[PDB]
């Protein structure tokens, strides 16, 4: 469970939002350290890294660490929080649709496609303003 | 079994196959409707989309939610099965998908219920291009209102959109209000010179059928999870219940025709390949543009060495389609795609005009899917962190544009659906092979169309521009069995009886003998229906 | 309108007497499901061949109240006769002036109700009203109470008949008036307690909750379906706010029916934040028609959650209903979940149609079975509403069957 909870605050880190589940976070750990059997050092690795130079952000670690090995295991815990995938073929597990972190950003506005937003003609309204982060 | 005998034998349940069993149960025959493909359901088929990866989602995989039998295979083009060789200069534009099952490839489509022209049913006549069908557009209408009733499709009832097919019965119901991208779209092109108008689509405006009210959820193609739009299936399932018989996994191969050159009976195959002998009075194939003239040609005899009703050597030939470029951009200002159904307008202002004579009419049209999964593959693909991924993402989501255009293609005779040499399934049946080029007619009215979807970008602001540089395909498959007055020039009849066999009706969208300009099933329903009226005059 | 065309819209008279939407009015042939078979509406337009159009004022007074055709054969208490024994003779005449001059004749002979020994004989009936205590003295009002009070008991009671329905009935399908508005099971339905008890009936419903419900049938806690999606669509949205106000004035004093196994209300029921396991799934691509999914979370995912969220809270602006702290998910009795299942939700008020969908066997948009929607029921019971209720396939095959067969029904094989 130390693992799991190292993996669920560097996640909160990474990504930049607390509220994560915890359920796909552990279906995201199970699957990363069957496809890679040093994931839980590489974990151990980056927060080491963020406790010690003090990066405030994500930002500022992505900045000041692009040229490091472990630049490649940040983006692919980003891009697997965001798209609920962790490989790149047609037949990869899916861990997170409709709670996947990049139908948050629009989800105010544009539906995610098998459930309904508000009723059957909720399209009739004005939408929001582009520039207005709504949530999460 | 060995006997499996009825009144009519239907050969495929999709939504021609399923609507015409339907029909022809509810006037007091026995029909037994095959279908090579298994049964589905519409929730798993829901819960294998929503598991399917989000690049399958970003570019539109169609196909990957339902699972492809070894025995009935259909089309997938991520990463393709090679079911389906298309050869040819414009091989592109002819790998479009289909679904093997009982419902069809109605499964999975967007429901756009168009009415041919009058114009478009005379298009020789009219224009001294292509060929013209052997019944005209007020001998459809009928059969137009029926499928439209039936099927339950909106439409712009009071509205003078455009010169268009005229009624004589408004919708059964009224489109539903536009979603903030088709008001946009329709307010940028009517400043452009464009007439952006409703799609008449098989949607629910209202409870319809005892199905929902549409409630945007977007993904008409490939699966609704309400029920909010037309399914052949609901066909299969009503003609179920009124009696007719249903076989899935009955992958049909040999006919037997006797010396009247009439069917006299059919053999279907089975997952373990097991042969089962069906003997009917009447003989229908309603399998697709693609599966029909296939099942032709496998199942020649010796009184039919070419293939079934291949007397004239057109089976296979004038394979039609609607050749679309493709096109995405990022627009200047917000879009929104998302709102409502995945097609809800499209500009008709050239689907008609004296031009047909030397180059295709086209429809213009603007894709309502959302870009929520587009913008975030994209945001993820330039290595975004922090504030500035959200950003991108909910920028790309708000700008994605997408626009396409359909052209009109003849019916061309070197256009064929030869059986091929090399590829065969689990049962040994040849692979369906199709060489497609797109004439000079295409290429020219293409050249139009890319300059309009220029202007429509231009206009738009657009950034990142992508336009195709081949043509797409549009999965309404026309042609094959070309319908005609004469037996040597034609393969079925005015009432789509083939002119070799009295006993075989071949109910599907490749007896049309044009492709038009829009959509085509609602053609394929009104000819179904019209066949199941002459059905009924024969055994009755 | 007319005082007698009120007095018919009140009395939901052209409802059971209308064969659905086709079957022009008034003209029969509906055929009510009695657990002993069916019994058909006659004609009730002022034909004189065919209706009832040579029927004198007596006449019309005795089938309303009585029972008795102007034959003399007794009339099936199919008829909510015993509900409508108390109208007054103005009322009464009223609608005899409105039956004989508002609606146009139809001159359609109705079906013949035929029902098994020992029902077929429709003269044992006089003995079953003598048992059964209907009659019967014209309504007053009671002057102890105020006058609104007075009109609601007079619109459940004699009008509207709401205890035709949540009024059980006795051995002899008789009402059982010591179990005033507790619940009954009518068919494949059932009408829930509305007495005054806080937890188990409608007592702790706000007055503006209980009108809006009767007025439209929707309700943040409780959507109206069934028979009483008819009987809003109908009756009850057609009648003045005064009615409706009457009605509920009238109901807030029914004395409390208490059920046994009742510790909140059927709408005070929490959601448990649990839901499905996406990853899980991943196993069952490629595996059409779903046969193998037996997880009653991903049951609800695949069939309901599109319109119910996948937290059960239903739409933001209300068309899809919260499954949390729903009366119909909240009921200990998990008959009405199960029927909303099997045949969906249907209602037109003020020319607008809410439909769900039916999911049974005969469903268009996705047939499941009994054990699958058990699954599903179970599911959305532990998560969204009662979690001390449970559903059987056997429980969903004996809704399907029309409910429970009744004990008299017995003598009918
Ligand atoms: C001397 O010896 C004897 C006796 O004495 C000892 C006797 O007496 C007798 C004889 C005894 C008898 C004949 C007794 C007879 C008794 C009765 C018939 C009385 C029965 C009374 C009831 C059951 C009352 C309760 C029911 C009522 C009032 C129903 C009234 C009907 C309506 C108003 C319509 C209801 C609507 C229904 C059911 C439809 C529901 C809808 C759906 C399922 C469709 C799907 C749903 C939706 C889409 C949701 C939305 C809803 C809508 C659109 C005998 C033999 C005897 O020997
Ligand atoms: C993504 C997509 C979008 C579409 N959008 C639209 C649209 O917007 N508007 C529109 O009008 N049309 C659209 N279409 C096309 C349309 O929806 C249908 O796909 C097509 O018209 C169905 O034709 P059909 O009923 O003749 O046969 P299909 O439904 O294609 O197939 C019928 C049945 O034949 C069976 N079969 C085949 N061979 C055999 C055999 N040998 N023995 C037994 N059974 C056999 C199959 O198993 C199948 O179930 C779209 C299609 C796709 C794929
Ligand atoms: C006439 C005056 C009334 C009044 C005041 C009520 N009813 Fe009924 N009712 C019926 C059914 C089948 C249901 C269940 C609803 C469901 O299946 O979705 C109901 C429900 C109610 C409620 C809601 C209680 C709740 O906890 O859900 C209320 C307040 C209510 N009713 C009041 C059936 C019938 C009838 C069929 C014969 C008739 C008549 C009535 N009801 C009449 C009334
Ligand atoms: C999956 C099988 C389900 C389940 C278990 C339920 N629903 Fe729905 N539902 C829909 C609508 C429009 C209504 C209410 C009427 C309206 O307000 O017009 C409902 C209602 C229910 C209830 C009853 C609520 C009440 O308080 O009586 C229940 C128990 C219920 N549903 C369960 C709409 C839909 C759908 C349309 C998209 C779909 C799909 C479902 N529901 C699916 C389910
Ligand atoms: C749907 C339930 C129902 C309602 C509500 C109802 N009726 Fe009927 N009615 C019946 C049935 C069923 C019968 C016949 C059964 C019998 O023979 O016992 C009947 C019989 C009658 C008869 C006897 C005529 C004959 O030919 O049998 C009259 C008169 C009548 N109803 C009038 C009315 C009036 C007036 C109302 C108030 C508007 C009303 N009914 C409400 C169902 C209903
Ligand atoms: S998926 Fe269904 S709910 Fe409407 S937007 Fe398409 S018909």
């Amino acid at each position: 469970r130390d693992s799991i909870s190292d993996f669920m605050q560097l996640s909160a880190f990474a990504t930049g939002h607390k509220n994560l589940d915890l359920n796909i976070g552990s279906a995201l750990l199970l699957a990363f350290e069957a496809q890679k059997h040093d994931f839980s050092t590489q974990i151990k690795a980056l927060r080491e890294h963020i406790t010690k130079n003090n990066y405030q952000d994500v930002e500022a670690l992505d900045a000041a660490m692009k040229d490091d090995p472990l630049h490649p295991t940040l983006i692919q815990i980003i891009r697997a929080w965001y798209s609920g995938v962790i490989e790149d073929e047609t037949n990869a597990k899916v861990y997170a649709f409709e709670k996947a972190l990049m139908y948050q950003p629009s989800r105010d506005v544009v539906v995610i496609p098998t459930y309904a937003h508000n009723g059957p003609n909720y399209w009739v309204s004005e939408p929001a303003s582009v520039d207005v982060m709504p949530a999460f | 079994n060995e006997t499996l005998s009825a009144d009519v034998v239907i050969i495929g349940a999709g939504i021609c196959g399923s609507l015409l069993a339907h029909k022809l149960v509810r006037n007091g025959l026995s029909v037994l409707l095959l279908d090579a493909g298994p049964r589905r359901d519409r929730s798993q088929i829901v819960e294998n989309w929503r598991n399917m990866p989000p690049d399958n989602k970003s570019q539109y995989d169609y196909a990957t939610p339902y699972p492809s039998v070894p025995w009935a295979p259909h089309t997938n083009y991520f990463p393709d099965n090679n079911y389906l060789i298309v050869k040819g200069p414009d091989r592109t534009a002819y790998k479009q998908g289909i679904i093997k099952g009982v419902g069809g490839t109605t499964w999975h489509w967007a429901a756009s219920s168009w009415r041919y022209l009058p114009n478009d049913f005379k298009l020789h006549s009219t224009y001294g291009v292509g060929r013209d069908y052997a019944m005209s557009y007020d001998e459809l209408e009928p059969y137009y209102y029926e499928a439209e009733c039936e099927m339950g499709v909106m439409g712009p009832n009071g509205e003078e959109i455009t010169p268009s097919a005229p009624r004589q019965n408004p919708w059964p119901m009224t489109s539903m209000p536009y979603g903030y991208g088709d008001r946009t779209f329709t307010e940028i092109v009517s400043k452009l010179g464009f007439s952006n108008t409703p799609v008449p689509q098989a949607r629910n405006s209202r409870p319809y059928d005892g199905r929902p009210q549409c409630c945007g959820n977007n993904n008409c193609m490939p699966i609704c999870p309400i029920g909010a739009m037309y399914n052949g299936v609901y066909a299969a399932i009503k003609a179920e219940k009124l009696g007719a018989k249903i076989i899935p996994n009955a992958v049909v191969y040999a006919m037997e025709t006797d010396a009247k050159n009439r069917i006299t009976a059919i053999s279907f195959y089975d997952p373990d390949k097991q042969s089962h002998r069906v003997v009917a009075k009447t003989f229908v194939i309603a399998a697709n543009g693609i599966e029909t003239p296939k099942l032709l040609l496998l199942a020649a005899n010796d009184r039919n060495p070419h293939g079934i009703a291949n007397s004239s050597d057109l089976v296979g030939r004038n394979m039609m389609d609607h050749p679309g470029i493709g096109m995405s951009f990022q627009s200047a200002e917000p879009i929104w795609a998302g709102g409502g159904s995945v097609q809800m307008s499209s500009i008709t202002n050239f689907r008609d005009g004296d031009f047909r004579s030397e180059y295709a009419a086209t429809q213009i049209g603007y894709n309502n899917t959302a870009q929520n999964s587009r913008a975030g593959m994209k945001a993820l693909s330039m290595g975004l962190v922090g504030k500035k991924l959200d950003e991108e993402i909910r920028r790309r989501t708000a700008h994605g544009v997408d626009i396409y255009a359909n052209h009109e293609v003849l019916p061309d005779p070197n256009n064929r659906l030869v059986l091929s040499k090399d590829y065969k399934d689990a049962l040994g049946i040849p692979h369906p092979e199709v060489t497609y080029d797109v004439g000079e007619y295409v290429r020219k009215s293409a050249a139009i169309s890319r300059q309009r979807l220029m202007d429509i970008a231009k206009a738009m602001g657009g950034t990142e521009i992508e336009m195709t540089p081949y043509f797409t395909p549009n999965n309404h498959i026309t042609g094959g069995t070309i319908m005609g007055h004469d037996p040597r020039d034609s393969v079925v009849d005015k009432w789509l009886r083939t002119h070799d066999h009295s006993n075989l009706f071949l109910a599907t969208g490749a007896t049309m003998a044009a492709s038009g300009t829009v959509n085509s099933t609602l053609t394929m329903a009104a000819l179904s229906l019209r066949a199941a009226d002459a059905i009924l005059n024969d055994l009755k | 309108i007319s005082r007698g065309h009120y007095l018919a819209i009140a009395a939901d008279c052209a409802a059971c007497h209308t064969n659905g939407r086709d079957g022009q009015f008034l003209a029969g042939g509906y055929a009510i499901s009695s657990p002993m078979g069916n019994i058909y509406s006659t004609n009730i337009t002022p034909s004189k061949t065919h209706g009832i159009g040579n029927y004198t004022l007596e006449q019309f007074s005795k089938a309303l109240r009585h029972g008795i055709r102007a034959d003399g054969a007794q009339l099936y208490p199919a008829m909510p006769y015993d509900a409508y024994n108390r109208l007054t003779d103005e009322d009464v005449k009223s609608l005899y002036a409105y039956i004989m001059t508002e609606v146009k004749p139809v001159d359609a002979p109705s079906p013949k109700t035929q029902l098994p020994f020992p029902f077929s004989i429709r003269a044992s009936l006089g003995i079953w009203k003598i048992a059964a205590r209907i009659e019967g003295k014209p309504y007053v009002f009671d002057h102890t109470h105020n006058d609104d009070w007075n009109r609601g008991r007079y619109l459940v009671d004699e009008l509207a008949h709401c205890g035709e329905c949540h009024t059980p009935r006795n051995f002899l399908l008789a009402p059982n008036q010591s179990a005033y508005l507790a619940g009954a099971d009518i068919g494949s339905w059932r009408a829930p307690n509305i007495t005054n008890a806080p937890q188990s009936g409608i007592g702790s419903w706000s007055d503006q909750d209980l009108f809006q419900y009767l007025k439209t049938g929707k309700t943040a806690h409780a959507r109206a379906a069934g028979p009483m999606a008819e009987a809003i669509e109908h009756s009850l949205q057609y009648l003045p706010d005064a009615d409706i106000s009457a009605i509920v004035t009238y109901l807030r004093s029914v004395p409390a029916k208490a059920e046994s196994g009742q510790t909140v209300a059927n709408f005070e029921h929490a959601g448990r934040p649990s839901s499905y396991s996406v990853a899980n799934a991943n196993s069952r691509r490629s595996n059409s028609t779903l046969t193998k999914t037996t997880d009653g979370a991903a049951l609800y995912e695949a069939v309901c959650a599109s319109c119910h969220q996948s937290d059960g809270k239903g739409s933001k602006d209300g068309y899809y209903p919260s499954l949390v702290g729903n009366t119909t998910t909240g009921q200990l009795n998990p008959n009405d979940l199960i029927a909303s299942i099997l045949y969906g939700v249907d209602r037109t008020t003020d020319n607008h149609e809410i439909l769900m969908p039916a999911f049974g066997p005969d469903s268009l948009v996705q047939p499941l079975t009994d054990e699958q929607i058990a699954t599903i029921a179970d599911y959305v019971l532990s998560h969204f509403g009662n979690a001390q209720a449970t559903v059987s396939a056997d429980a969903v095959k004996q809704v399907r069957a029309g409910g429970k067969q009744v004990p008299l029904a017995k003598l009918a094989s």
